[PDB]
RNA sequence: CUCGCACACGCUUACAUCAGUAACUAAUAAUAUACUGAUAAUUAACAACCAAUAAACCAAAACAACACUAAAACGUUUAUUAAUUACAUUGUUAACCCAACACAGGAGUGCACCAAGGAAAGAUUAAAAGAAGUAAAAGGAACUCGGCAAACACAAACCCCGCCU
RNA sequence: ACGAGCUACCCAUGAGCAGUUUAAAAGAACCAACUCAUCUAUGUGGCAAAAUAGUGAGAAGACUUGUAGGUAGAGGUGAAAA
RNA sequence: ACCAAAGCUAGCUCAACAUACUAAACAAAUACAAAAAUACACCAAAAUAAAAUAAAACAUUCACCUAACAUUAAAGUAUAGGAGAUAGAAAUUUUUAUCCUGACGCUAUAGAGAUAGUACCGUAAGGGAAAGAUGAAAGAAUAAAAUAAAAGUAAAAAAAAGCAAA
């Protein structure tokens, strides 16, 4: 399922049909658009999960690990670099659990840094030979891994135990499709044994 | 002549 | 709840009648022959996969209609609820 | 007055607005006035033998996936014709006159599910 | 099946047969003290009686004896924060009676935890400890208590 | 073109300014001030 | 077998349940039409025990456990339905050529439109059907002008929409200066 | 939105005057 | 006597009288139905 | 007559783009071109008006006469309502008559 | 003090359970059938959809014995065809509808005049003026356009105009 | 173009009138339900854009009333009050 | 000190080019009382524009008035007109291909009515709105800075006498 979302919509790092934004942006707010460049898919060379250096901030010249991007505004956020300190735990009487939380950064404010001379690099895209498209460094001249991320999920597939509801590999894989020239209908009446011999009458159709 | 004015309800909405 | 019978509540004139008047001078009851319908058939209940309904009608058709008719005969003969019956 | 955005349901007129749900028809009106059901209207539902299925609902989640290649008329018929055409005609005995041996169905009017009037519902 | 054109039925024409269903039907508990041998399901708007009997003795291989079904009207009364009515969908009710005196009573999905109850009851007392020990010491009058002398 | 007044606070200000010292709305309100500034002229 | 509307009475009480994948469309394909009947009934039963267990955290007012199964039951269900339909459609494609599976005819009704009309399944010929006789597929001479009418609307509708994606690309050039 | 930098500027202007009145710098 | 209650309310004649089968019946009324669309009224009809 | 209360963002508007510097260039492509071309041809705007020049009564009899059998319905409506209006008031109304 | 129960028409969940009411609805509070959120609900036997083609058929309903005039809705049988085989579909809540309102108004029918419904007064004091009622010495229309209103009266007459309902 | 869901008049289909006096179901009489609205007093941004209280007329008929249909403005309908 | 005040965006407007013009959705149901799968029919219809106005009245007349021929002239000419108001050609002439298209148009009482033909108002045809403002981050609300500038109040009720001021 998928939420829909009004066009005058303004992304603050929250799902948009989370409880926290739903409470930041109420169903009948429309705030001011903010002027967003337009970068597409294929030139959207900033990917999450790759080490990152900071261009501008309090923290120049640090390098930090991309955790999550955000299409809509152009966001890229690192862990642990650019933070401002927040409360989490608030009761009545009660406070602590003071956590530094981090802002998003800009395109134009992080480049991706290559892992050879852990330099910062300009990222140009190249059509390679071997009929992949692999991100080339300008600076150096050296192509950049494409930084796998774990999924949101939560699971890997290398350590999965399957459950009483799960097919197992081997039966997935297992083709025993036969392609004939009849119908699911009667493939499945000719396996069931049902017979039927009388037919349908004259149907108007208009 | 009999000249009545009907009254005129304000929007709902206000 | 008695909804659950299923049973329905409706109004209107709610008379005791034993199959004549009060004016009647055969005011008491011999014997009611009841026939079935055939909604209530053995046949119809088997294919509606209820085996042991069969009895289950005969009783409760004997047991509404008999005291239905008894009761008239008592409140024909002058007992209610605070003149509980004697005989 | 009355509302003009509400759904015009059954619910909402006389007692002569009696209108259906959406539920198909399972018969017609008898003699006395009773209704008669006709069993064939009814939905026969056809469910297999799950007793001994080896499958459930959901896969491992380490099974590899395909590259989608949606199925087409011209996939389906090199796989269920071309390899007879191909021996009928290296044999030679290949008539291009009859094709109803090789699955082909000149008029969909004999045979019991029929495609382009679609009889079966599902 | 629904969303479907079922084949018109004419003298003589062959049995309607649906071979996979479209119809999806959900276990309710009763809102209300049902007889034992009672079962109540949420059904799609377009099922039947005899749809729901052959649903229920085929798929399941359930002894049912008596279906009624009705049809309850979901609300349109609240309004939206552009004054529009919002309605919830009308949905099909279907009490189920059975057959050989087997006696449904629905059961108990969420049983609590003992060990969830400790640990939820453990947890609390930390907070409770917590909170007692970052409570500010009344003789001191509001001088923080961090800075030693 | 739509050309619209950006300096109506300082002339009412103008006129707002001789009537501080006035009883009354005369010393608030533009439309009772004017009149009143006038006859103080 | 009624207990088969709820899950295993071992993971009555549990907070997460774990569960496979779903089913993919390349996976079903490979799969023949009685193992695609059979699944079709296997998810079917997993669907219900999915709103049994959704309707009842409703109920008793509890966060559902792990509520992706039933999005990806829904989604396996959805893929074998395509496959299904595509296999239906690539044989009466073969055996008649018909792309859509139900006639119909592009027709123009009395508000001058131009609609698709299905056919529907009678008993009677068309000239001798009273219900059918009575409509009407074919526009009075008066309809021409709001046709037209409709006609410029969607023409300024579009127009105004292409200028205001050329404004907000030149506002974009002008407040972002790459160049 | 009132074009325009004139007013802008003035109203600056008559702010530092009320700022200047209520806080007398040393 | 007292007015402003001119309106009986009753399903059948305000289907009979303002019905999409109504309107249709007849040539003005489906230059109604045709206004109210290019409009783009919600319901044009009760 | 309450005014702002910040600076507006200054616009930093220059006199040496491409179009500023190129204003008007040809505008003597007669005089200096051995006649060809009118300055009427460098004019770009409306068909009804390049090269042409009248009050809004004879600007919309142009429009009508040109472009009239293009326009849309509420369009051309308006512009014979316009023009209607238009004659009635300078040939019945005014002071100097 | 007594307009209550149900059905039809109408509104469509305003009905029920739990919880909250600082504020939003009640023309004020208490809290809640009228506000808020969550969860549930109206189960058919009652009601709706529920044969044609020809023929025999003058002889009212009013306790209908038999009649009056204004001449009166309401039906069986015979013959030919009526798929034939459990379980079809739909309405089942409410303190409610039409009057801008939680309006002293307008609302069909069957039952009984309470065995069912409700409360005229938020708390004081007992100024004027105002509305309603009760009683009043002697007089009894002397008031007033008029015996209007009121009254322990509630009767008999003479004209004008329209025959009369 | 839209309006006879109020109202004017018709067309179908239904329903009401209890008690008393009279060979009477007599466009008779008393008087209920019911239908109208004579007079007065309150009310006059009111309970109400026509009401409340009292008092009145009819109440087996040229009567009241439910449902549905028809007559539409150079017109409809009208026991004429334009 | 309350009430309050200020953003710059959503989007609109006018032209040019243009494929050549009733968008997307149309699984099922939709002209039975629309969204109700299923029975022996009947279907279709045309007949001038009128008037408000001008002629200071009003009777003949009254440019445009939902029918193509555009532009430069002939020309407001010949003509037609209670020969009044006004209406008004033609014969005959001119018009060189494409890009160079954006704005001395508006910025939430403006610009489309539009956040929308939605709420709401009418039985219906129909009419028809108002409502947005923090920040790079609110996954920075023991939240931070600018105005504390309208009318209306409070801080702070009034002391003979009078268009309230000089
Ligand atoms: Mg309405
Ligand atoms: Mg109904
Ligand atoms: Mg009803
Ligand atoms: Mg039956
Ligand atoms: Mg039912
Ligand atoms: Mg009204
Ligand atoms: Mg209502
Ligand atoms: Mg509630
Ligand atoms: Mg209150
Ligand atoms: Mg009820
Ligand atoms: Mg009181
Ligand atoms: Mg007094
Ligand atoms: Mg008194
Ligand atoms: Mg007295
Ligand atoms: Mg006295
Ligand atoms: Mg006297
Ligand atoms: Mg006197
Ligand atoms: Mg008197
Ligand atoms: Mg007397
Ligand atoms: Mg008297
Ligand atoms: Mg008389
Ligand atoms: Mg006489
Ligand atoms: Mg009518
Ligand atoms: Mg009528
Ligand atoms: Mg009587
Ligand atoms: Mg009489
Ligand atoms: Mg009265
Ligand atoms: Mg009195
Ligand atoms: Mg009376
Ligand atoms: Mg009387
Ligand atoms: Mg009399
Ligand atoms: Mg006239
Ligand atoms: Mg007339
Ligand atoms: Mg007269
Ligand atoms: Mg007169
Ligand atoms: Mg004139
Ligand atoms: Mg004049
Ligand atoms: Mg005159
Ligand atoms: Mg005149
Ligand atoms: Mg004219
Ligand atoms: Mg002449
Ligand atoms: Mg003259
Ligand atoms: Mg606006
Ligand atoms: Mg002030
Ligand atoms: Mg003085």
């Amino acid at each position: 399922s998928k939420v829909t979302l009004p066009p005058n919509y303004r992304y603050g790092m929250s799902r948009p049909g989370s409880l926290s934004d739903k409470r930041k942006n109420p169903p009948g707010t429309r705030r001011r658009r903010v002027p967003v460049e337009p970068i597409s898919d294929e030139d959207w060379h900033l990917f999450c999960g790759d080490k990152v250096e900071i261009l501008e901030g309090k923290d120049a010249g640090k390098q930090g690990k991309v955790v999550q991007v955000i299409r809509q505004r152009n966001w890229v956020v690192v862990e642990g670099l650019n933070t401002h300190y927040r409360y989490v735990g608030k009761t009545v009487d009660y406070r602590g659990t003071m956590i530094p939380s981090e802002a998003p950064l800009l395109h134009n404010q992080v480049k991706l840094v290559d892992p050879t001379d852990r330099k910062p690099t300009d990222v140009e895209w190249r059509f390679t030979e071997a009929g992949e498209r692999v991100r080339v460094s300008t600076r150096s001249g050296r192509i950049i891994p494409k930084p796998e991320f774990p999924r949101a999920d939560g699971i890997v597939p290398e350590t999965w135990i399957d459950g009483p509801k799960d097919t197992s590999v081997e039966d997935a894989l297992e083709k025993t499709y036969v392609p004939r020239l009849k119908t699911l209908e009667e493939e499945v009446m000719e396996a069931m044994g049902i017979q039927e011999t009388r037919r349908h009458k004259k149907v108007y159709w208009y | 002549k009999k000249r009545f004015t009907p009254p005129t309800y304000q929007p709902k909405y206000k | 709840k008695p909804d659950k019978l299923p049973l329905f509540k409706r109004q209107y004139e709610n008379t005791i009648f034993i199959g004549s008047k009060t004016a009647d001078p055969l005011c008491y009851g011999h014997t009611q022959f009841h026939l079935l319908p055939d909604k209530l058939k053995r046949e119809k209940l088997l294919k509606q996969n209820c085996a042991d309904q069969i009895e289950v009608v005969f009783r409760a058709n004997a047991i509404a209609s008999l005291f239905a008719w008894t009761g008239a005969q008592a409140m024909y003969q002058g007992f209610w609820s605070e003149a509980d019956v004697t005989r | 007055g009355a509302d003009r955005m509400s759904k015009w349901t059954s619910k909402r007129g006389p007692r002569t607005f009696c209108k259906g749900r959406g539920a198909k028809g399972t018969g017609f009106h008898g003699r006395d006035g009773k209704f008669v059901q006709i069993k064939e209207m009814i939905p026969e539902l056809v469910v297999p033998e799950l007793a001994g299925f080896k499958l459930k609902p959901y896969v491992n989640y380490r099974a590899p996936e395909g590259t989608d290649t949606p199925l087409t008329a011209k996939q389906l018929f090199l796989e269920t014709a071309a390899p007879a055409i191909e021996k009928d005609f290296k044999a030679g005995t290949f008539d291009p006159e009859h094709l109803e041996k090789y699955g082909f169905e000149p008029t969909q009017e004999g045979k019991l599910f029929q495609l382009y009037p679609k009889n079966f519902p599902r | 099946a629904r969303n479907v054109l079922y084949p018109l039925y004419q003298l003589g024409n062959p049995q309607l047969r649906v071979f996979r269903t479209n119809f999806f039907i959900q276990l309710v508990r009763p809102g209300t003290a049902q007889p034992e041998d009672t079962v109540q399901f949420r059904i799609p708007m377009e099922m039947t009686r005899v749809d729901l009997r052959n649903y229920l003795e085929r798929i399941y291989n359930v002894p049912v004896a008596a279906v009624r079904t009705r049809v309850q009207y979901g609300s349109n009364r609240r309004r939206d924060h552009r004054n529009i009515r919002i309605k919830k969908p009308d949905y099909k009710v279907a009490y189920v009676q059975l057959a050989l005196g087997q006696t449904f009573t629905f059961p108990d999905l969420f049983p609590e935890r003992k060990g969830a109850s400790v640990d939820v009851d453990v947890r609390d007392q930390v907070l409770e400890d917590q909170r007692q020990k970052h409570s500010p010491d009344p003789r001191r009058g509001g001088v923080p208590g961090w800075f030693g002398l | 073109l739509r050309s619209r007044v950006t300096d109506r606070y300082w002339r009412v200000q103008e006129v707002l300014k001789h009537a501080r010292h006035f009883r009354g709305r005369k010393n608030r309100c533009y439309r009772l001030a004017v009149r009143a500034v006038t006859r103080a002229f | 077998g009624l207990e088969e509307f709820f899950d295993d009475p071992k993971n009555w009480g549990e907070e997460k349940v774990k569960s496979g994948a779903s089913w993919t469309c390349q996976q079903l394909r490979n799969k023949s039409n009685e193992d695609l009947h059979k699944l079709w009934y296997v998810l079917l039963k997993e669907r219900n025990m999915l709103l049994t267990l959704e309707q009842e955290a409703k109920r008793q007012r509890l966060p559902m456990p792990s509520p992706e199964r039933l999005e990806k039951v829904v989604d396996s269900m959805d893929a074998l339905d395509k496959v299904v339909q595509e296999r239906e459609d690539a044989l009466r494609l073969l055996q008649t050529g018909q792309e859509k599976a139900r006639p119909g005819a592009w027709r123009r009704d009395i508000f001058g439109r131009i609609i698709w009309h299905k056919f529907k399944q009678w008993p009677i010929p068309w000239y001798l059907n009273k219900k059918y006789n009575r409509k009407r597929f074919f526009a009075m001479p008066y309809v021409e002008r709001f046709v037209r009418m409709r006609i410029e609307k969607q023409a300024r509708i579009k127009a105004r929409k292409r200028s205001l994606e050329r404004k907000k690309e030149k506002f974009l050039q002008e407040k972002f200066p790459h160049l | 939105a009132k074009k325009g930098f004139r007013a802008a500027y003035r109203f600056q202007k008559e702010l530092e005057r009320w700022r200047l009145l209520r806080c007398p710098p040393p | 006597k007292a007015r402003g209650n001119e309106y009986q309310p009753s399903n059948i004649k305000r289907k009979h009288k303002h019905g999409w089968v109504r309107r249709l019946r007849t040539p003005t009324g489906v230059q109604v139905i045709l206004r109210r669309m290019h409009k783009g009224r919600k319901s044009l009809s009760h | 007559f309450h005014v702002r209360v910040t600076l507006p963002p200054r616009k930093v508007v220059d006199r040496w783009n491409e179009k500023r510097a190129m204003f008007g260039v040809y505008d003597n492509i007669g005089i200096l071109g051995n006649f060809e071309k009118h300055p009427k041809e460098l004019i770009k705007g409306p068909i009804w008006l390049r090269g042409w020049k009248g009050n809004e009564l004879q600007r919309c009899i142009r429009k009508k006469r040109m472009v009239g059998n293009r326009m849309f319905i509420d369009d051309l409506h308006n512009l014979n309502k316009r023009i209607s209006y238009l004659y009635k008031h300078f040939n019945r109304h005014g002071k100097y008559r």
